[PDB]
RNA sequence: GGGAGACUGGAAUUCCUGGUGUAGCGGUGGAAUGCGCAGAUAUCAGGAGGAACACCGGUGGCGAAGGCGGGUCUCUGGGCAGUAACUGACGCUGAGGAGCGAAAGCGUGGGGAGCGAACAGGAUUAGAUACCCUGGUAGUCCACGCCGUAAACGGUGGGUACUAGGUGUGGGUUUCCUUCCUUGGGAUCCGUGCCGUAGCUAACGCAUUAAGUACCCCGCCUGGGGAGUACGGCCGCAAGG
């Protein structure tokens, strides 16, 4: 299928203050894309659903623009 | 649960000889110690259920383990209550 | 199983327990 | 907290008595009482002017620190948590650092020990005093003025509370424990917390003694006087007034709020009731 | 008599209603584009 | 008044639509309603109510000297489209939509199922 | 003794070149507690994703301490009282 | 998403205030009660409050079961893998007994936006103590306690060993293709589904997660109604169990 980025040796760790490497996972109306659109593992399916989150939180994010 | 530095302590204090930590004046001291720190957690979450399962699991365990040293050795039994200042 | 057994059972459940609610005070006063 | 009486006798069937558990001292400050004597609810010509007072225990006076705004930057330390018969709330003796001891009314979580601080630049913990215009928008307070001066006058009973909703201007919208919004000024001081003793309102008294032990004398109900005492007074057997009701003096029920006051302009909204 | 009722009532729950449910005989056929959704 | 550049605000619901265009600071300058074009009960779910409302709003407005508009659709599909048509054939040069529908993420408790 | 990152946003109309100054003072209580670290970084003046208090624009600001949990709740205690922080979050830099 | 506590965020509903703005809005299979012309619905700004946490999010995870997903912090329970350092049978089951136990309900004190038993109208109907519509009180929410029941179900008690495979998926270790990026592939341990042998079953089906082959301990059944009812007792504030 598709390729779990986080997983790879070059996998970057997933922060909530890195808007870009969040930017990437949420579609244009703000909402958190699917694991299977994105491919990556459970965890980290989970570490970028709450690192978008915490960033809507302190106002990084738009909270569905 | 309990860190590593408080489980060697108990451990140099109770443990038979400066290497076991199966025997069962160690394991009894340690969940002495673990039911002692739950009881008082306990104390301020009155309504955690969940956590209490776990005391009566430590207790049901311990409790198991003071009846097989006392019938292996009865002196080693009343030394580790006395020790330890257990009811029964 | 069919649910004949239930509809049943229901049915008298729900007979008793009108029964218990049309005497509630005369049995309170009785016992 | 509350204590509940065992039925030993019929007067304590039901009955419950605080349980005092934040007094940590059973008499009173000497230098900070004053004398108090009954008036029997009788005023200056001698006249019963309210009905149903007199009689009850003998009590003293403790001077309250409602205005306290001379010990700017002072600190002091809550000493004794003692029990005031005068008011609901219970009252805690302060030890400035300068030397000077006073009362004030316990705000709710206050224990022995505490450090109490005052003014601007003091923080937002419970039982601090500062003004209006230093204290967040969202807080809850207690003991506020009206007036920039006048001293303390509203959330004064026990386990109540007021909460600021914001400022503008020089007016703060506050929350009244009626459920009333008003607007007062900014320079009126205000304590940071609620008041303390908040079980006291789930006494049962018992018996009419307890009640003619805080001098409450008994109530007449009017439908069961004369016609010639109370509106509802006469008739044969029972009756339920055979009029709407009215006060002893005539008056009918509704709003008793003098229209046009000068504070009409002051408030937001009144209280609501059947909501 | 009963089964021959015809009126509303008799009728309610038979009305294919259920909008995008209970698939009926003359339940309202979709509408479809020209295009595949994709 | 005299304003060029407007906002057309439209809702349709499951039983009516309303046209209201909009002065862009959210003031309300002309407005048609289903019923307003002598629709009523079960009629005025239709989109060609829909097109009337919203032709009629469109020339409301055109008299006020709005040339320029831009469309908030909103509400179930039942007019919509239409009504973005009706807006355009009546003289309106409609530039962006968007679809704003009020989304809660997942608050109110919604009413019992039908039966 | 844990990690923390404290992500503090401070109101715009504030002059940025005072935020440093001002943080440290606050600061001042972790330092003090029990012998703690910071490693404050600055990155003000940058706009919210949504208004904020009457406010489009904000001054983020990210502490990285090392103190007591006791410590770090007392820090942010006082953060949210003073007026100039609009929002602040506490995390733990852990396996958390 | 195991549990408890504290603090906190945004969307939406409702209401209040103020603009713009007019004559309808709302609701249905179709309508009428209802709301509005005293300025409603719509639209914009501001404010208060409560409850639930969209996307992630599934036949995926955790928990003994009931059950558990907005965020953060504090405190805390269990599980799995590897090493195998330690004790050396300390195991299993468990009558009675104790604890936990959805929802509804009960008590005391708060709170109450939405929803909403009861209750009011409207409609349908031969009749509507209903279905549908408009309102709407308890309740739903919080704290502290009672209750102790469910289609509390996998309608399958717990422990252990053995008996063809094939294929998904969750957690962890490791050899070999090797770019070593790659679900590369294999091996192994622990879960969780589907299909399928032998075997079992009245049949349906189950089938290495057994309803197969066996051993230990517990619970329960003995035709259908009467009846999980009467009498007695115990428990409970009561409902009732």
């Amino acid at each position: 299928t598709r390729k779990c980025v986080f997983c790879s040796k070059k996998g970057q760790t997933i922060d909530y203050k890195d808007t870009a490497l969040l930017r990437t996972y949420i579609s244009e109306r703000g909402k958190i894309r699917a694991r299977r659109v994105t491919g990556n593992c459970v965890q980290h399916q989970r570490d970028i659903a709450v690192a978008v989150k915490n960033a809507r939180e302190v106002a990084l994010l738009p909270f569905g623009s | 649960a309990l860190t590593a530095e408080q489980k060697k302590e108990i451990l140099g204090q109770y443990g038979l000889h400066d290497t076991d930590t199966g025997s069962p004046e160690a394991q009894v001291a340690l969940l002495t110690k673990r039911i002692q720190d739950l009881t008082e957690h306990l104390k301020v979450h009155k309504h955690d259920h969940h956590s209490r399962r776990g005391l009566l699991l430590l207790v049901g365990r311990r409790r198991r383990l003071l009846k097989y040293v006392a019938q292996v050795d009865v002196a080693r039994y009343r030394s580790l209550i006395e020790r330890l200042g257990l009811r029964r | 199983g069919s649910v004949i057994k239930k509809r049943r059972k229901r049915m008298s459940k729900k007979k008793h327990r009108k029964l218990l609610r049309r005497t509630r005070v005369q049995r309170r006063k009785l016992g | 907290g509350i204590r509940k009486y065992k039925p030993t006798t019929p007067g304590r069937r039901g009955a419950s008595v605080s349980d005092f558990a934040e007094i940590t001292r059973s008499t009173p400050e000497k230098s900070l009482v004053r004398p108090l004597h009954g008036k029997g609810g009788r005023n200056a010509h001698g006249r019963i002017t309210t009905r149903h007072k007199g009689g009850g225990h003998k009590r003293a006076y403790r001077v309250i620190d409602f205005r306290r705004h001379d010990k700017d930057g002072v600190n002091a330390k809550v000493a004794h948590i003692e029990y005031d018969p005068n008011r609901t709330a219970n009252i805690a003796l302060l030890h400035y650092l300068d030397g000077e001891k006073r009362y004030i009314i316990a705000p709710q979580g206050l224990k022995q020990g505490d450090v109490i601080e005052s003014g601007a630049n003091a923080d937002i913990k419970p039982g601090n005093n500062l003004p209006l215009r230093n204290i967040p928008a969202g807080t809850v307070i207690h003991a506020v003025e009206l007036r920039p001066g006048g001293g303390a006058k509203l959330a004064r009973s026990a386990g109540v509370s007021i909460q600021l909703l914001g400022k503008e201007g020089t007016y703060a919208a506050l929350r009244m424990p009626s459920g009333e919004i008003r607007r007062v000024d900014v320079r009126c001081r205000a304590t940071v917390g609620e008041v303390g003793n908040a079980e006291q309102s789930n006494i049962n008294w018992g018996k009419a003694g307890r009640m003619r032990w805080k001098g409450k004398r008994p109530t007449v109900r009017g439908v069961v006087m004369n016609p010639v005492d109370h509106p509802h007074g006469g008739g044969e057997g029972k009756t339920s007034g055979g009029r709407h009701p009215v006060s002893p003096w005539g008056k009918p029920e509704g709003r008793t709020r003098k229209p046009n006051k000068p504070s009409d302009k002051l408030i937001v909204r009144r209280r609501r009731t059947g909501k | 008599l009963e089964r021959i009722a015809e009126h509303w009532e008799a009728r309610r729950g038979g009305v294919p209603a259920e909008a995008g449910r209970e698939w009926r005989h003359e339940s309202e056929p979709a509408r479809r584009p020209g295009y595949f959704p994709r | 008044k005299n304003v060029p550049h407007g906002a057309a605000h439209i809702k349709s619901t499951f039983n009516n639509t309303i046209v209201s265009i909009t002065d862009p600071q959210g003031n309300v300058i002309a407005w048609a309603s289903s019923g307003h074009v002598g629709f009523k009960g079960s009629r005025k779910s239709t989109p060609f109510a829909a097109q009337l409302a919203a032709e009629n709003a469109a020339r409301k407005a055109q008299e006020h000297g709005v040339k320029k508009v831009d469309v908030f659709v909103k509400g179930p599909g039942s007019g919509r489209e239409t009504a973005i048509r009706s807006l355009q054939a009546a003289g309106l040069e409609v530039g962006t939509i968007s679809d704003v529908t009020p989304q809660p993420h997942n608050g109110c408790r919604p009413p019992k199922r039908r039966r | 003794m844990r990690p923390y990152e404290i992500m503090v946003i401070l109101d715009p109309t504030l002059d940025e070149r005072t935020v440093a100054p001002s943080l440290e003072t606050f600061l001042n209580v972790i330092r003090k507690d029990g012998g703690t670290v910071d490693k404050v970084d600055i990155w003000g003046r940058r706009r919210l994703a949504y208004e904020i208090a009457k406010h489009a624009e904000g001054i983020y600001a990210v502490i990285d301490v090392k103190a007591e949990p006791a410590t770090v709740s007392e820090l942010d205690r006082q953060l949210n009282l003073n007026e100039s922080v609009l929002r602040t979050k506490v995390l733990r830099t852990d396996k958390h």
